[PDB]
RNA sequence: GGCAGCCAACGUGUUGGCUGGGUAGGGGAGCGUCCUGCAUCCGGUGAAGCCGCCGAGUGAUCGAGUGGUGGAGGGUGUGG
RNA sequence: AAGUCCAAGAGUGCGGCAGUGAGACGGCGGGGGAUAAGCUCCGUGCGUCGAGAGGGAAACAGCCCAGAUCGCCGGCUAAG
RNA sequence: CGUAGACGGUGAGAGCCCGGUACGUGAAAACCCGACGUCUGUCUUGAUGGUGUUCCCGAGUAGCAGCGGGCCCGUGGAAUCUGCUGUGAAUCUGCCGGGACCACCCGGUAAGCCUGAAUACUUCCCAGUGACCGAUAGCGGAUUAGUACCGUGAGGGAAUGGUGAAAAGUACCCCGGGAGGGGAGUGAAAGAGUACCUGAAACCGUGCGCUUACAAUCCGUCAGAGCCCUCGACGUGUCGUGGGGUGAUGGCGUGCCUUUUGAAGAAUGAGCCUGCGAGUCAGGGACAUGUCGCGAGGUUAACCCGGGUGGGGUAGCCGCAGCGAAAGCGAGUCUGAAUAGGGCGUAUCCACACAAGAGUGUGUGGUGUAGUGGUGUGUUCUGGACCCGAAGCGGAGUGA
């Protein structure tokens, strides 16, 4: 029973140079040398993620940030003070509403301010 | 081909009814005065032989 | 009916070779020898233990001879002669053999372990003390021949 | 008791066939029919497959350039397994697949395979084949159309029946086995089994013997 | 929110609790190849192969889904 | 005596199969050294790396936090 | 039709078209194997059976040594068998063989022979077979094959199959010197053109879309504008549960393998693709587990009969009783003058008692102890033993 190792070698390199498609030189064309890419491509897309939210928490914060200066309130401020109030609207919907719709911010502004504490650095 | 047993194993071990593979001690061939009555007989006759050797000795005597 | 395509093996009858060396999903690369050393390219014997006296060298020879002449004896205890003649009667080594207790070709020797209860007229190359004496309380002989 | 009625060629029932029940009543066992019948085809498997070592291969006697030096791989001969050309490493060497398969195993499976017949009423017994003297294959096919619609069927006929063997060897899906050599893979492929009178009286004899 | 390993409960497989980084290595279960017993099914109304498209699977991988080339053998089940 | 106890997936014994038998650094206790070495040799129900991804030490196996079953463009935190 | 449905061929799956097949028939000659007669020898020139006493019953032999070879036997207490060297016997009250010597006892009459069958093998020939290979495989050799080629020589030693069903292989046009092509034709197909089935990748172009010449990039990944296409929608060109190409820009980001304490490592290997390239197989092997069969039994080996798997095959093997070194004894046995205790055994477990709390024993009574053949798997043994690799060693030859 002589087997040759064609059919079903061939499909694996086809599926590596299928999901490959798209890389720079031999990358792209070499099924060893798109493997060794894949390898660490997927590693990177595993690694990315795991860190897309929180590179995506972090623009939300930039912006909720930028939209709390531009209300004259500090970003820990904000949160402390939304928290204090009970609004439970996540960084993301928060940052939305920063862009979108800037009156909503500044009502949640005013809101954090009122639940703030009368001194913030009191030791309560 | 027969697996062939070890010819040494097979002359210096044994197993009993149960199967237990038993062996003498060392040390009672010569340079004997020295040596207590006391020491003479716990070398006398057989002991099994220990756990960690038992396979091994197992393999040798079968093949 | 039962075809040559509905037989199929008994459950957990056939186990499926293991492809040693195939990849490192399975036992893959060294496999199953781990890196460099002997083992990794020959199996060592089973006599050999590192150089030192091996456990075959250093233990005595055990003591004695076989006696090349030495005559034994298959043996039939008078319980198992008990339970299979619980009609007594004549016993001897061509019986024995028939209720399938000796060899077939073989001295018997007949030793009293059981309980007799039955008469007996046992014949075999030698009986024990224990065995003569049990077979002789049920009303049975002990012809030795 | 199994009753087959032994029906002549001419349509006409001659009789019947007690079929005892220690050999067409047995409880029939899977494991076993598949052990049996594997270990038949295993026999039947010639293994006349080989392929040649690096020793067998022609030439390759000689180291084929210095061990060092030449900055090319380490190679020992021009026959060895990477090099194409080269021998072999595991291929297959000529293998005797048959198997002692214990004979009440065999027994066994074979009369399991009978039994399983005769439930589902796949046995059948018949005086003759054709009629005597010359084979005819039509009229032997005729017959066997009126006993049994089915494709496989296992003649077991007697040796001595030259008349039905050739009468009926021609027809596509009729195996020809002799009483004595009745077996599990040709009983379980057929989907009946047709017995002279003779070869069922002769299995059972040999059998309850 | 999904999966998997152990365990329990009751059921006639649902739930629950724990637990699931891993080299040497051990165990378990599988994907794919071609060769075959048997059984079936596809094929000059176009098999395989190859190139895609649209997809699919927890993985190896899969498309009895499809289009191009092709020109004759293939698939599936169940075993060896 | 309790705790852990739908588990540590514990301990022990006997079997199948192993791999390992080159360790590294860090804390503490020490020998050799010059109470040098990223030195060397020990002890450490000490840790980590080895075989460990993730965050922090800028970068930086062994340091600190923390042990990755998968997916979220949710939230709270550890070291920092 | 089938005593023919074997296999092949034929323009694609042919029992019925062809060669054939089942089944039948056919040797002038030669060879072989048989018998049938001449012919050849022998016996008849005789067959029968009992008595007692001398010669004969294989000589450089047997035997004995000294040195060796062979046997399980490695010189050992070393028989038997043997070679070379000496020494060297008797003929039946003889002599050997019984692993040295006997009232011994048994085997019998060596030193001279011939002897079929059962057995080993296949250069060659014939007919077949393959859970064999299918052109880097299988023979080194599907082609030129032990050829070409290399070497002085012994010797080493390749590569190279596929148009189509049929050559129908482009009568005569055009460009070109030709090659080659474009026409036109044959063809089902020329997306089969003697460079020819299918026609992968590597590799090399060309066309189109996006993108890039202020940029520091393990060449990706995650966000992602812009641009270019696609599927829907609404029926404004903009939105969608969309999809695809490209990727300005930002974040993150130190190849794979091996081997290491540790490698992105400036340690190893890899230029690339395709193909091939490594735990295999034999054995009633060994151990352990799975699974069947039968079970105190289980199996049979060789071999015999079956144009096949099938049926026989009771020799052996493992179970079945142990203890010991055996006279051995035996559920006991060994040790011991010592019913003194221990060792090893009496499957296991349950109840009853007697005891002693030295770890529990003793008996008594209950159920009755489970192996063994296939076979899967993992290890293992002997083999090349998962694969590759030395320098070197030996035998026989080739070379001044």
């Amino acid at each position: 029973a002589r087997v040759k190792r064609a059919l079903n070698a061939q499909k694996k390199r086809r599926t590596v140079l299928k999901a490959s498609k798209g890389y720079r030189g031999q990358r792209s064309r070499l099924y060893r040398k798109a493997k060794e890419q894949q390898l660490h491509s997927l590693t990177y897309a595993y690694r990315d993620r795991r860190a897309r939210k929180g590179e995506f928490r972090k623009l939300w914060i930039s912006r909720i940030n930028a939209a709390a200066r531009a209300n004259d309130i500090t970003y820990n401020r904000l949160i402390q003070g939304l928290k204090a109030a009970g609004v439970e609207v996540d960084r993301k919907n928060l940052a939305e509403l920063a862009v979108s719709d800037p009156a909503a911010f500044t009502a949640l502004v005013d809101v954090a301010r009122a639940a703030l504490p009368e001194d913030v650095n009191a030791p309560s | 081909p027969k697996a062939k047993t070890h010819s040494g194993a097979s002359k210096r071990f044994r197993r009993t009814g149960t199967g237990k593979i038993v062996r003498q001690k060392a040390n009672r061939r010569h340079l004997l005065e020295h040596k207590p009555t006391k020491r003479t007989r716990r070398l006398d006759g057989r002991t099994t032989v220990s756990a960690a050797d038992n396979s091994r000795i197992n393999k040798l005597l079968n093949g | 009916v039962i075809k040559l395509h509905d037989l199929k093996p008994a459950p957990g009858e056939k186990k499926a070779k293991t492809r040693v060396g195939r990849g490192e999903g399975s036992k893959g690369k060294t496999a199953g020898r781990g890196t460099k050393g002997t083992k990794a390219r020959k199996n060592v014997p089973v006599m050999f233990e590192g150089g030192q006296m091996p456990i075959h060298m250093r233990l005595p020879k055990l003591k004695g001879f076989k006696n090349r002449f030495r005559t034994e004896y298959q043996v039939v205890n008078v319980g198992d002669i008990n339970k299979a003649f619980p009609q007594g009667g004549t016993v001897g080594v061509d019986e024995l053999v028939a209720k399938g207790l000796v060899r077939k070709n073989s001295l018997v020797k007949v030793l009293g372990d059981g309980k007799l209860t039955v008469k007996v007229d046992v014949t075999a190359n030698k009986f024990s003390g224990s065995a003569r004496e049990a077979i002789t309380a049920a009303g049975g002989s002990a012809t030795e021949l | 008791t199994l009753k087959v009625d032994v029906k002549t060629p001419a349509g006409k029932t001659d009789g019947s066939v007690e079929l005892p029940a220690e050999l067409f009543d047995v409880e029939p066992n899977i494991a076993l029919m598949h052990q049996v019948v594997t270990a038949q085809l295993a026999a039947k498997r010639q293994g006349t497959h080989s392929t040649k070592t690096r020793g067998e291969v022609s030439g390759g006697g000689k180291k084929p350039y210095r061990q060092k030096g030449t900055g090319r791989a380490r190679q020992g001969s021009t026959r060895a397994p990477q090099f194409t050309g080269g021998g072999t490493v595991h291929g297959p060497k000529p293998r005797d697949y048959s198997q002692r398969t214990p004979k009440k195993m065999i027994a066994a499976a074979l009369r399991g395979a009978l039994s399983d017949r005769a439930r589902n009423d796949r046995i059948h017994a018949v005086t003759e084949l054709v009629e005597g003297q010359t084979p005819s294959t039509k009229s032997a096919k005729t017959f066997l159309g009126t006993l049994t619609e089915n494709k496989k069927v296992l003649v077991v006929i007697g040796r001595t029946d030259e008349v039905g063997a050739k009468s009926v060897r021609n027809l596509p899906g009729v195996h020809v086995i002799s009483p004595d050599q009745l077996n599990t893979y040709d009983v379980l492929n057929a989907d009946d089994v047709v017995f002279s009178v003779e070869a069922l009286n002769a299995y059972i004899s040999a059998n309850s013997k």
